[PDB]
């Protein structure tokens, strides 16, 4: 019943003997256990960037964390399992997540009946993230059209956390 | 290569053992300063899980539902692995979890299998749980699982076609007793295998012409609060259906 | 800025003070993907070639 063939060199290619593999792909009622190689994208970290660890995801700036996990651990957890830190899959560090920074806008609006000069600020976010010429930092957010004065004086316009807008020549 | 290790006298199970406390890692979470409740296959606080012993051997036949305790109280490294599956015989797929030293082999096939396994005793030999193999859908190796007098603690649980192992080894002064306190198993392996599991037994062994207790229980679904600290550690729990 | 405050308060005169008019939102600059170490130990190669 199993013969041999008379393959030689000299032979065409339709009998010429070749040398086969193949694949097949099967999916059954259990974990996977294959698949091919995964590629990383380079690692950025005081940056906001579209984060995905190990297909977790979020947006936020990701940087050294001083929290410590059991080698057993992969991620840290917020409030309804957000997640807030994440070590690195290569790299044996702890990252911290800084959500990327938000908040509204606020314009300093003189009267319009005097001036049209106004200054904008942004809560919650630093100058270094917002930026212009005048730009200075407040305890409420990122302040910029605006200067300031290190005297006290009465308060025309509330920015916050003491600190108080107005108009003077 | 197979023997016939039975007592053969009753020896009905005891169970004079509280299982005062003993969670397991629900997640790979850095959680810390923090009490959450998680809902998870732990067993309960002050349960009735069966004090057994072996050395004339005790390894009998125990269920499997969604999952098993499991623990002893060695010094004498008589416990060599656990059988899980179906059947248990021929007629079924089933898993070998066997230890040795520096590792463990696993194993899933359609094996025949012997009416009492045991292991060959230097030389060893699984030739003395399994006859014969074929048919086969799962092979591994990674770490020992049975690593070194600590209490050595286990939990298997089989869901979403995982096998799921915890453990934790813990000194003792103990003979036939748990040690008092909280303490919290980690994974030693999340095992992708696809197999049915029912029933299960011990795998002893001794040099054939010490001995043993051990401490086997079940698992169900309950609600446990569990306090981390600012390490990843659990280092105390609350049992939310037991009092 | 002047402009936008005229449109939050649907006015086109506004007295001294301050109006919320958008919202602050930092945006992302790049795309992050980690996968852990990848190595070919696999008995694929031992069929292939
Ligand atoms: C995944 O693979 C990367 C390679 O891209 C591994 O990083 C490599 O880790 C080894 C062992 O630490 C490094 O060798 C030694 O590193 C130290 C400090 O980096 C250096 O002082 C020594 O001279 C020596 O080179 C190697 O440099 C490092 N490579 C890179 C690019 O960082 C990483 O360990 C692997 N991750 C896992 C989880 O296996
Ligand atoms: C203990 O078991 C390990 C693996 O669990 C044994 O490793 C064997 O290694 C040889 C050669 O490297 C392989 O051919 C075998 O397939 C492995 N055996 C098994 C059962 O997987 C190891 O030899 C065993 N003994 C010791 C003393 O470590
Ligand atoms: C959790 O980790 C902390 C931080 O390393 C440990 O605190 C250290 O404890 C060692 C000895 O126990 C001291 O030498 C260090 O000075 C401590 N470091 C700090 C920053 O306090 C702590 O032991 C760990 N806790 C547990 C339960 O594992
Ligand atoms: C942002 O401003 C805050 C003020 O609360 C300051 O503490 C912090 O150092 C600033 N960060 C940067 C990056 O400038
Ligand atoms: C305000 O204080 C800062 C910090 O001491 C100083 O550099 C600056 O000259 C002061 N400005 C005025 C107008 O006094
Ligand atoms: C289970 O433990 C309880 C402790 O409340 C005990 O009363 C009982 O005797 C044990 N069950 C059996 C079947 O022995
Ligand atoms: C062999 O194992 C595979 C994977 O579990 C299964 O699909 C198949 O039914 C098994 N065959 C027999 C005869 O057990
Ligand atoms: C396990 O048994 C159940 C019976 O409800 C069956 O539906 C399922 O296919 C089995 N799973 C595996 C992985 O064999």
């Amino acid at each position: 019943p199993l013969q041999s063939y008379g393959f030689q060199p000299t032979n065409g290619v339709g009998y010429q003997p070749y040398r086969v593999v193949v694949l097949s792909f099967e999916l059954l009622h259990a974990p996977a256990t294959v698949c091919g190689p995964k590629k990383s994208t380079n690692l950025v970290k005081n940056k906001c960037v579209n984060f995905n660890f190990n297909g977790l995801t979020g947006t936020g700036v990701l940087t050294e964390s001083n929290k410590k996990f059991l080698p057993f651990q992969q991620f840290g957890r917020d409030i309804a399992d957000t997640t807030d830190a994440v070590r690195d899959p290569q790299t044996l560090e702890i990252l911290d997540i800084t959500p990327c920074s938000f908040g509204g806008v606020s314009v300093i609006t003189p009267g319009t009946n005097t001036s049209n000069q106004v200054a904008v600020l942004y809560q919650d976010v630093n100058c270094t993230e917002v930026t212009g010429s005048n730009v200075f930092q407040t305890r409420a957010g990122c302040l910029i059209g605006a200067e300031h004065v290190n005297n006290s004086y009465e308060c025309d316009i509330p920015i916050g956390a003491g600190i108080c807008a107005s108009y003077q020549t | 290569q197979c023997v016939n290790l039975t007592t053969r006298t009753q020896l009905p199970p005891a169970y004079t053992n509280s299982f005062t406390r003993g969670v397991y890692y629900p997640d790979k979470v850095f959680r810390s300063s923090v009490l959450h409740s998680t809902q998870d296959l732990f067993l309960p606080f002050f349960s009735n899980v069966t004090w057994f012993h072996a050395i004339r051997f005790d390894n009998p036949v125990l269920p499997f539902n969604d999952g098993v305790y499991f623990a002893s109280t060695e010094k004498s490294n008589i416990i060599r692995g656990w059988i899980f599956g179906t059947t248990l015989d021929s007629k079924t797929q089933s898993l070998l979890i066997v230890n040795n030293a520096t590792n463990v082999v696993i194993k899933v096939c359609e094996f025949q299998f012997c009416n009492d396994p045991f292991l060959g005793v230097w030389m060893e030999s699984e030739f003395r749980v399994y006859s014969s193999a074929n048919n086969c859908t799962f092979e591994y190796v990674s770490q020992p699982f049975l690593m070194d007098k600590n209490l050595r603690e286990f939990v298997f649980k089989n869901i979403d076609g995982y096998f799921k192992i915890y453990s934790k080894h813990t000194p003792i002064n103990l003979v036939r007793d748990l040690p008092q306190g909280f303490s919290a198993l980690e994974p030693l392996v999340d095992l992708p295998i696809g197999i049915n599991i029912t029933r299960f037994q011990t795998l002893l062994a001794l040099h054939r012409s010490g001995a043993a207790a051990y401490y086997v229980g079940y698992l169900q679904p309950r609600t446990f609060l569990l306090k981390y600290n600012e390490n990843g550690t659990i280092t105390d729990a609350v049992d939310c259906a037991l009092d | 800025p002047l402009s936008e405050t005229k449109c939050t308060l649907k006015s086109f005169t506004v007295e001294k003070g301050i109006y919320q008019t958008s919202n602050f939102r930092v945006q992302p600059t790049e795309s992050i993907v980690r996968f852990p170490n990848i190595t070919n130990l696999c008995p694929f190669g031992e069929v292939f070639n």
